[PDB]
């Protein structure tokens, strides 16, 4: 449904996020493909934009960054913790969600490390959709 | 061997004006050239920008290129010296939203006998629709300070700090906050004085 503001107001936290996603991306070769933007809002309205990205929140939490736990430290291990807390308070979208799963399956490990560079496109998409 | 010939190679932003920037690398050379291209994050094909082609000087203006506030970005500059020598280099990934510094607001300072008036302008950016910082940022908002320390901050565009001993010299800083954007502004300054109190008996 919703995340409080307060959340989004820690310059710390927002920023070690930021800087998780761009350590990733550093090992993103793959320009061609973008994860996060554009289709996975298609047919889904603003009200149920937060839902959505709890949905695509609780994929990268459970099948990303889990299997990526070693990388990309100290970043990895204080931006998780964080993101599964904000998965806590939240606890056709299907089908939007589906094609980002499958994009990153598609593209094998480097999917999963794509998915870890994207995290501001995740997180700010997760602010605009949830205060 | 690409960090010999180029490095450095970066978007310079400030207010969504983004101009791509390079240095040379250590092993040469006086004879080099530079061309640049750019593409969309998640398309295909790279674009050349005209006028950054076979260029002597190290940046290049991609501010309009770069304008779409929905999208990311890289470019890349290919280094070619007289000799043949050639090298390519990709920017990092480019995110204006995140990347772009905020500058210090404009801001009207205003005397009057026992108060300062402040007025903080929007603040126009490149980015077409113009749209002000005000108008990208929903969540902006103004941190005023008056050092006598007295402290105002809001959406709003107006502020008066009242209570204050006439004829007598104050600064002012009024800084720019996106907190969702962990984005700060450094401050503008302003060094004034309140009116005289001409009140007589």
């Amino acid at each position: 449904a919703r995340l409080d503001k307060s959340n989004f107001q820690q310059p710390y936290i927002t920023n070690r996020t930021f800087m998780l996603a761009k350590e990733a991306s550093l090992a993103d070769n793959n320009t061609d493909v973008r994860l996060i933007g554009e289709k996975l809002f298609h047919g889904v309205s603003m009200s149920e934009r937060c839902y959505l990205m709890k949905q695509v929140l609780n994929f990268t939490l459970e099948e990303v960054l889990f299997p990526q736990s070693d990388r990309f430290q100290p970043y990895m291990q204080e931006v998780v913790p964080f993101l599964a807390r904000l998965s806590n308070r939240l606890s056709h979208i299907q089908r939007n969600v589906q094609k980002l799963k499958d994009t990153v399956k598609k593209l094998g490990e480097s999917g999963e490390i794509k998915a870890i560079g994207e995290l501001d496109l995740l997180f700010m998409s997760l602010r605009n959709a949830c205060i | 061997d690409p960090s010999d010939l180029l490095q450095h190679v970066k978007f310079q932003s400030s207010n969504f004006e983004n101009i791509l920037t390079w240095d040379s690398g250590p092993e040469g050379t006086p004879d080099t050239v530079y061309s640049i291209e750019y593409k969309t994050y998640g398309e295909r094909d790279w674009v050349a920008k005209k006028g950054c082609q076979r260029i002597t000087r190290k940046s290049c203006n991609l501010t309009v290129e770069t304008g779409n506030l929905t999208e990311l970005y890289y470019a890349r500059v290919t280094a070619v010296s007289a000799g043949g020598r050639s090298a390519t280099k990709m920017t990092d990934r480019f995110s204006s939203l995140q990347h772009t510094t905020l500058k210090p607001p404009d801001v009207t300072c205003i005397s009057k006998v026992r108060s300062i008036q402040m007025i903080v302008h929007p603040t126009p950016t490149p980015i077409r629709a113009r749209l002000t910082l005000e108008d990208i940022f929903h969540d902006l908002f103004y941190h005023l300070e008056l050092q006598v320390q007295m402290h105002l901050g809001g959406k709003q565009r107006e502020y008066e700090f009242f209570g204050l001993t006439p004829d007598t010299e104050f600064l002012g800083t009024i800084m720019i906050l996106v907190p969702t954007w962990a984005k700060e502004s450094a401050p503008y300054m302003c060094r004034v004085k309140t009116l005289p109190d001409r009140t007589w008996t």
